[PDB]
C-alpha cells in the first residue's frame, strides 16, 4: 500500500493473505473472504499456469503477517478462463478452503455489490494490503495491514491518462470494461496488494467494488491502478459461491 | 467404515511382464483425490502416484496411473525383481473424514524353479544345560515358495513338534529361505539317536534327507 | 534428507492407553498436516485420524472416541493417544504428512515415519537366550538361535555388520509359551571356516538387551 | 540465446544491439538494419512509454559486444500504434537512424518477405542475438552473438501447447495471427534477444519471418517462442521504410 | 544461530537486540544486559570505526523482533581500545544507555564469571541470537529468539581444527587466549548473532563465559565458531560497569 | 582501479589477471609475472583456505579482459606461512606455472628492490588492476586495464591517519612494517586488483614496490590503500623464485 | 557434460587415422585434452595431450608420428596418428585435465565414450546365424554368429524379452581374419515346442539384423 | 612405465577390505597420483585424484592414502558392482614423464561350482555352406580355471579349436565358456563320434558329451 496508515485491529475483517511455502510460509496476494468457504483474488496471483496447492496457504484477518498465523489450507483453484494477463483483463479467480472457517467479529464475509452498481467518482474507496509501501519497496517488519482512502476516477478519463506519454494510438482501449480505475501519485495499491479489496461505502454498507489488478508502477503521473470491476464477473463468482 | 476393492488381491508375474492392479469404489471419488503405494516388507508405504496421475520424484517411469471417478488402474510396464512389494491405492470421497485405503495387491516375481540347499543343525550344548532343546532344519534358496519338511525321529514320522518361518522373496534373486525348527525335552532329545529332516520340493527330483548321530 | 520419527512405548498394558509421538528432524512443518496410520501384523493399512495444518482432528469412524491427536509447535511434534487398549491394538503405528496440509487426506502422504511396533500385553518384557546353530568341503551354513524373548522386534546383524551376503534373519514366531523365537542364518565357503570369526549381533531394544555370540565348529 | 552456438564474423550482417546509458552504453535488446536509415526492432524494447532518445544508440554487425563499438545516434522512435503489451500483440517498433550506414560485406540489410509468404514448419530458420543463455543466466564475457536453428511450429499447434498446464479456456487464443512460433527445450531465443531477427532460407535467399518477442521463460516445456510475424505488419513498415 | 530451536519466552532475561536506523530500526547484532545502565557487545558491530549514535538503539528481552518494540536510546560507545579486527582479537565493546532499564522477571542482568574460571569442555554452554540460520540466511518472520546447546572446545585442540585444510604454518596461532571455542558442523552462532552471549551453568548459576565475535563460515567442518574470553577483559569491564 | 586512466598497450607487461571457474574464467585478482615460471599475488586471493587448482588458471598482459584469452595453467600455490588476514599482515603469494612463458615486448617481468630500498613519499608510483573503479562499483565492459599514479605515505603517518574517526587505541599499531601506504581519495586501488604491482621508478627503472592487499573502503577519507612490503619478503619469494 | 570420439572405425595399414574429440554444450576454454588408447584385452597407454594455453605434449612412442590440435570455432580437438599398423587397433579415447595440463594423467575427471578403431586391409561384412538346436528337466539353445567384419556384433533373445540365462561370449578373430562369437540360453525342458526361440544378431557397420529361429532336430 | 602395481589380480568376498598399491622408484611430482575404475565394456572412471581426494557422486568406500613413492587404493567393504580393473596414474614432472600402473583386476569370491557340459553339431544350414563348426558349451562355474579336449574318433585334436570366456556376472558372480572346434564339410563326413571331454576343480571324474556325425 502506497500512502495511507495502518489499520485498525477492528477494520477490514474479509482481509487474507496468500502464502508461498519456502524458508517460512511468505506472504504474495491478498484476497477477501466472500463466503465462509470461498475467497476471491487476482487470477495472476495463482496463473495463468496450473499450480501445486500444496506450495499455498490461506491466512484470515490478523494486524501482522508471521506473529499469529493458522494456515488454512485450499483444496481447489478457479481461475477465469478468460484470463491470460492483468493488462488484456479477467484477473479474478477464486479458492476454495479445504475447511470452513468460523465466521465471528474480527473473521468474516465481505458483501458483493448488485450488477446495477456503477462506483462513480465521490464514492469513498479504501484498499487494503500487506503489499510494497513504494515501487520496488517491500512492507517492513512487523508488517502491519496498511489501508489508504483512493479517488475512484471514470474509465475514459483514466484510459486517457493511460495514453499519456504512450505510443499507444488514442483509438486502442487500455483500460477495458472489466476493469475499474482508482488512485493518484499519493494513494495506491501495489505489488502484494493483489488480489486484494476495493471497498466503497453505499448506504451504510461496504461492497467490494474491485480486486486489486495490475498498473504502470505504483502511484505514478497520470497511472491509477487498475482492479478488476467484480460487477462484470457477478455471474461467474455466484456460479461456485452461494 | 472401509469401501475400496483391490483387484486381484494378490498376484504372480515374470520379470518384463505387465502389471495391472485395478482399484474400484462405489462412491466417486472428490478431486482426483487417489494416490498409490508401495510397501516393501518391514518398510513404511512409499507415495508411487498421487492425485490419479501425477509420478512422485525418482519413482522408475515404469509406474503409471490412471483412472477417473469410481475406477483406477496402477500399471507396471515392464516388472522388475526390486517391484516385489504390496501395493495400495488410497482415495478421498470428502475433505470432512470419508478417506480409506484399498484392501491392497501383493506382487510376487515369477522365475525359473530352484531347488532348496538343505542344512541340519543339532541343539547346542550351551541350550542343553536347560531344560529344552531345538532341531534347526534350514532350506537355503529355493523358488517356488511352496516346499515341505518331514521331521524323522528313528525314522518315525513328527507331528504337532515343528514351526516353520519363511523369508520374504528375495529383492536380486527372487528365491526363498525357509527354517523348520522341531523342539524337544531334553529326557526325548535323549532317548532318541537319528534325527533327519526330509524335504520334498518341486525343484528336486527325489526327496532330499540330511540327518546326525547324537553325541558327535 | 527429511525425517519423521515416531517415538513411544513398545509394550502396553490393556486397559490403558498408548501415546505415541511424531517429530520432525532438521525441518519445520507449519503449514503441514500429519495423520496417524496403524498396521495390524499381517494385515493392511488403516487410518485412525489425522490433524490439519489449521490444528483441525479428523478422526476416522472407528476410534472417535477413544482417539486425541495434537500438536506442540514449541517441541515440532506431534501427539496420538489411544486408550483403552486392547489386543486388537497391537499394530506399526505410523504418522505421515499430507503436503497441502489436509487432515482427512490418505491420497498424498509423502512423507513417512520408519513406523513403531506397539504391542499390547500383560505379558512382561523378556531378553532373549542366544544359541550357535554350529557349522558342519564346499559351501557351509551358520548361524544364531534366538529363542524365548518377548515382545517383538529382535535385530540381528553379523559381524557387526561387516556380513551382509547369504545372511537370512528369519520372521519370528509366536510359541506356545507366548515367548518369541527366531534364527538367523549365513552361508559361508568351508574353506574360511578356522581362519574366519563368525559373530551374531542380538540387539533386543524392548529390554535394552545385546548379546554377541561367537559361532564354533 | 538458448542452446546453439557462436556465430562466424561473417554470418547475419543486418544483426545490430540496442544501447542504453549507464556505467556504459549497455545492451538491452536487438534489432535488424532493413534499409540503410531504418532498424526493425520489437516494441516492447521501446515502448509502450515514450522514451528520450539521449539514453539509446544502435551498435552495428560486430563480433563482440563493447570491444569495437561505434555508436550510432536514432533520431525517430516509431512504436505500432496497436501496441501495449507483447501478449496482446503488435509489438514491433522503427527505429530512424540519424545518419544512414554505408552497407558493405560485413553490414548490409536483411530482405523482408512477401505477404504471401506464411513460413510453414520444416523450413531452416536461424534466431541470433546477445541476449540470455538460459532463464535469468546472461551472456558471459567477451559477448559473442549467438545463433540457433528454431523449429517452426504452426500457430493453433502452438497455441494447443500453450493451454497445456494453464487455466485459460482452450476456445481463447494466446498464440495471436500476428505472432509466430519457433523453438524448444533445447533451441530458443531469450530475454535481451528482442527485437532480434528470425530468418528462414527460403529459394536461396534470408528473409526476416520474424522478430523477437515473448514466451513463458526460456526453452520451457510446452512453451515455443513467440515472434512478431513480419508479414502481418509489412503495410505499416513500407508506411515510413522506403521499398 | 545454526541448529538448535526457539527459546522459551522465561529463559535469557538478559538478551538485547542492537539496532540500525533505516526503512526500520532493523537488527544487526545482538548484546548482554551486564547492569541496568549497560549492554555488553563485540567491537565490531560498533567498530573499529566511529559511529554516530542517532543510528543504533537497544532492545531488551522480548520474544520475536519488531512486534512489541519499545527503543532505548545508547549514550556512550565503549570500544576496548586493542580492538581493529575480529581475528587479531579484542572484540568487545560496551553501550551506556541514555536511561537505566526497570529490572523485572523478563528483563534482568546476566552474571560475570571469576577471573579464575576457565571454561573447560562438557560444560553446559547456550549461546543465543537472532542472527542467521545458516551460512547467507537470515532467520525469517516472526523472528524468534533462537538458542542451541554448544559443546566448548580447548582452544589449542580449536586452533589445531582451524589449520587442517589451511596454508597457515602450525606454528602460526589462529585462535588466541583472548578467544573461546564452542560449536559443531550441527550448532553454532552465525552473522547477527555477534555481541551475543555464551552462558554456561557454573554451580547453579548462569555466567557470561563469552561473546559471539567470529569463525570461518557457519557450522563448517574443522571450524568452531569463536567467542571472546570474558574472563580476559573483566579488569576493562569493570573499569567502566560498576 | 579509483581514479587514474586507461594503461597504453606498451606499459606494464608484468601484469596478470587470476581467473575462477564458472560460466566464464572471470577475473577476481591481479598479479605480476616476477619470472617466466612464477607469478606474485596477494595471499588473501588464494588463502588462508586450501584451493583447487582446477578452479585457476592465469591470463598473461593484454588491454582488455576476456577479448584474447589464453588461459595458463597454475601447478603450486604457495602462500607466506604467517599469512591469516590481510590486517594480520603477510598477505604475499606464489604460483608457479605449469609451463614457462616465452618473454617478449608486450609480456616480460618486472625487478624486484634490492632489501636497502624503503621507497619514500615523492617517488613516482603507479598501481595496476582490473579492479572496482569505487566502492562496490565494477570495472565496466570492455574491461580495459587502468593504472593511477599513488603517493606513497609513511607507515606512521598512514597509521595516524588510519586511528582517525576510529576507536582503536593509538599505541595499537594498525599499519605495521610488513606494510606500505599510498593513495588518497581521488586516487587508490580496489576490490579485484589485489596481488597486483605497486611500482614505483627509482634510478630509470620500474621496481616493485607492493603488491595490493587491503584498506578500507576505496578512496575513503583518512584511510590510504595498504600494500605489502616486498622488501619485507624478499628471503621467502628468493627461497622459491630463481635469483637470476 | 559429454566429450564424444568421432572418426572412421577402420582404417588400411600404412595410412593415417584421424579423430575428433568433441565436446556439447560446456565451455571447454580453460582445459586440457589428452588422448588415450587401450588395444583389445590390454591396458590403458598415453598417446598424447594438448594444454589450457594450447601446448602439445607427446608420449615417449607416438611423438615422431602425432598430431595434436584444437579447432576452437568448432570445439573439436584433433588426433592424426599416421602409418599405422595392426598395432595401432586399440579403443581411442578423449579425456579432460580439469587443471588444464596438457602432460598429466593423475586426474582425468571427463572421458569420451571410446572409439574403436581396427587398421586392417581387410572390408566390412555382415554375420551368417546359425542355429544350436536344443538336446528332461532344463535345456540349453543358442546361435553361432560366424565371419564378419569388424566388431561389434549384439546379441538379444525374443527382442529383448529374453535377459536371464542369456550368455553372449566375447568375439574371436579366426585364420580368415573375420571375426566371430556365439550366444547361449538356458530354458525348461518343458517349455520346448510350446515357446518359439528367436535370436536378434545386430551388426551395426553393415547394418544388417538377423533373426534366426531356433528349433530343435532329431540327430 | 616406472608404475609398479600389487597384486596384478586379487580375488574377494563381498564386505572385504581390498587394498591395491601403486609404487613407483621416483617419486610423485606435486600429490599427481590418481585411481580409475573401469568396467568392461566402458571408460575409465575417475574414483580418487591428488593422492586421496575423492571424485563427488564415488561412494565413501573407496578411499586414496601415500606420498612420494608408495600409494594405495582402499575398498573397506568390497560390493559386487566393485569387479574391475584398477588402474592408478602418476605424474613425476610437468613436461611428459606420466604414466598409468599396469592395472589390477578385482574379483568378487565365491563357492566351487562344477559346469555342466553340452556339445552342439555342426546346424544344417552351415554343413550346406560347407564348414563344420562343433560348440562345447561349459556353463555357470566358479572358477574361471578350466580345461577342454576334443576327441575326433577318439583321436584328440590339436590347435583347430578356440575357447571364450565371459565375465563375472554381478548375480551368482559365476563364467561361462565356449570351446568351438572348426572343420570343413568334408573332413566332418569323414568321422563318427565327435568328443568333448571336461576338466574341472568341482569335476571329481571328468565329463565327456559326445555324438554320431550327421542329421540321422
Ligand atoms: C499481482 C499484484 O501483486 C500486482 C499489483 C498491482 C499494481 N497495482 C497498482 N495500483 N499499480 N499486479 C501486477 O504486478 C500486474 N502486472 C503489472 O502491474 C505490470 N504492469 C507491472 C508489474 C511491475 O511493475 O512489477
Ligand atoms: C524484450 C525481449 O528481451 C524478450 C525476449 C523474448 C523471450 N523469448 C522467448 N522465446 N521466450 N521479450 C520479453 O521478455 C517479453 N515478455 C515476456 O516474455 C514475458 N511473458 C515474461 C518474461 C520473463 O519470463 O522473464
Ligand atoms: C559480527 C557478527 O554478526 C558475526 C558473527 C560471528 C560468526 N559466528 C560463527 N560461529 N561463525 N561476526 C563476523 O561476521 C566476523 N567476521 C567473520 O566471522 C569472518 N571470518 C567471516 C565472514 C563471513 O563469512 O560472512
Ligand atoms: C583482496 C583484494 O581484491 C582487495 C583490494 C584492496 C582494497 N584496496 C584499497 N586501497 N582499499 N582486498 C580486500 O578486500 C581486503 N579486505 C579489506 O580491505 C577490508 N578491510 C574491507 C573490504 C571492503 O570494504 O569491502
Ligand atoms: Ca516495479
Ligand atoms: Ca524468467
Ligand atoms: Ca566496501
Amino acid at each position: 500500500i502506497v500512502g495511507g496508515q495502518e489499520a485498525p485491529r477492528s477494520k477490514w475483517p474479509w482481509q487474507v493473505s496468500l502464502r508461498v511455502h519456502g524458508p517460512y510460509w511468505m506472504h504474495f496476494c491478498g484476497g477477501s473472504l466472500i463466503h465462509p468457504q470461498w475467497v476471491l483474488t487476482a487470477a495472476h496471483c495463482v496463473g495463468p499456469d496450473v499450480k501445486d496447492l500444496a506450495a499455498l496457504r490461506v491466512q484470515l484477518r490478523e494486524q501482522h503477517l508471521y506473529y499469529q498465523d493458522q494456515l488454512l489450507p485450499v483444496s481447489r483453484i478457479i481461475v477465469h478462463p478468460q484470463f491470460y494477463t492483468a493488462q488484456i483483463g479477467a484477473d479474478i479467480a477464486l479458492l476454495e478452503l479445504e475447511e470452513p472457517v468460523n465466521v465471528s467479529s474480527h473473521v468474516h464475509t465481505v458483501t458483493l455489490p448488485p450488477a446495477s452498481e456503477t462506483f462513480p467518482p465521490g464514492m469513498p474507496c479504501w484498499v487494503t494490503g500487506w503489499g510494497d509501501v513504494d515501487n520496488d519497496e517491500r512492507l517492513p517488519p512487523p508488517f502491519p495491514l496498511k489501508q489508504v482512502k483512493v479517488p475512484i476516477m471514470e474509465n475514459h478519463i483514466c484510459d486517457a491518462k493511460y495514453h499519456l506519454g504512450a505510443y499507444t494510438g488514442d483509438d486502442v482501449r487500455i483500460v477495458r470494461d472489466d476493469m475499474l480505475c482508482a488512485g493518484n501519485t499519493r494513494r495506491d495499491s501495489c505489488q502484494g496488494d493483489s488480489g486484494g479489496p476495493l471497498v466503497c461505502k453505499v448506504n451504510g454498507t461496504w461492497l467490494q467494488a474491485g480486486v486489486v489488478s495490475w498498473g504502470e508502477g505504483c502511484a505514478q503521473p497520470n497511472r491509477p491502478g487498475i482492479y478488476t470491476r467484480v460487477t462484470y464477473y457477478l455471474d461467474w463468482i455466484h456460479h461456485y459461491v452461494p | 467404515d472401509i469401501q475400496m476393492t483391490q483387484s486381484p488381491s494378490s498376484l504372480s508375474a515374470s520379470v518384463g511382464d505387465r502389471v495391472t492392479i485395478t482399484c474400484q469404489s462405489i462412491k466417486s471419488v472428490y478431486n482426483n483425490r487417489l494416490g498409490w503405494y508401495q510397501q516393501k516388507p518391514g518398510k513404511a508405504p512409499k507415495l508411487l502416484i498421487y492425485e490419479t496421475s501425477i509420478l512422485t520424484s525418482g519413482v522408475p517411469s515404469r509406474f503409471s496411473g490412471s483412472g477417473s471417478g469410481t475406477d483406477f488402474t496402477l500399471t507396471i510396464s515392464s516388472l522388475q525383481p526390486e517391484d516385489f512389494a504390496t501395493y495400495y491405492c488410497a482415495g478421498g470421497f470428502d475433505r470432512s473424514g470419508d478417506t480409506t485405503f484399498g484392501q491392497g495387491t501383493k506382487v510376487e516375481i515369477k522365475r525359473t524353479v530352484a531347488a532348496p540347499s538343505v542344512f541340519i543343525f543339532p541343539p547346542s550344548d550351551e541350550q542343553l544345560k536347560s531344560g529344552t532343546a531345538s532341531v534347526v532344519c534350514l532350506l537355503n534358496n529355493f523358488y517356488p515358495r511352496e516346499a515341505k519338511v518331514q521331521w524323522k525321529v528313528d525314522n518315525a514320522l513328527q507331528s504337532g513338534n515343528s514351526q516353520e518361518s519363511v523369508t520374504e522373496q528375495d529383492s536380486k534373486d527372487s528365491t526363498y529361505s525357509l527354517s523348520s525348527t522341531l523342539t524337544l525335552s531334553k529326557a526325548d532329545y535323549e532317548k532318541h539317536k537319528v534325527y533327519a529332516c526330509e524335504v520334498t520340493h518341486q525343484g528336486l527330483s527325489s526327496p532330499v534327507t540330511k540327518s546326525f548321530n547324537r553325541g558327535e | 534428507e527429511v525425517q519423521l520419527v515416531e517415538s513411544g512405548p513398545g509394550l502396553v498394558k490393556p486397559s490403558e492407553t498408548l501415546s505415541l509421538t511424531c517429530t520432525v528432524s532438521r525441518f519445520s512443518l507449519i503449514g503441514y498436516a500429519i495423520t496417524w496410520i496403524r498396521q495390524p501384523p499381517g494385515k493392511g493399512l488403516e487410518w485412525i485420524g489425522g490433524i490439519s495444518s489449521a490444528a483441525t482432528t479428523f478422526y476416522s469412524s472407528w476410534a472417535k472416541s477413544r482417539v486425541t491427536i495434537s500438536v506442540d509447535t514449541s517441541k515440532n511434534q506431534f501427539s496420538l493417544k489411544l486408550s483403552s487398549v486392547t489386543a486388537a491394538d497391537t499394530a506399526v503405528y505410523y504418522c505421515a504428512r499430507d503436503p497441502r496440509g489436509y487432515g482427512a487426506a490418505l491420497d498424498r502422504l509423502d512423507l513417512w515415519g520408519q513406523g513403531t511396533l506397539v504391542t499390547v500385553s500383560s505379558a512382561s518384557t523378556k531378553g532373549p537366550s542366544v544359541f550357535p546353530l554350529a557349522p558342519s568341503g564346499g559351501t557351509a551354513a551358520l548361524g544364531c538361535l534366538v529363542k524365548d524373548y518377548f515382545p517383538e522386534p529382535v535385530t540381528v546383524s553379523w559381524n557387526s555388520g561387516a556380513l551382509t551376503s547369504g545372511v537370512h534373519t528369519f520372521p519370528a514366531v509366536l510359541q506356545s509359551s507366548g515367548l518369541y523365537s527366531l534364527s538367523s542364518v549365513v552361508t559361508v565357503p568351508s574353506s574360511s571356516l578356522g581362519t574366519q570369526t563368525y559373530i551374531c549381533n542380538v540387539n533386543h531394544k524392548p529390554s535394552n538387551t545385546k548379546v554377541d555370540k561367537k559361532v564354533e565348529p
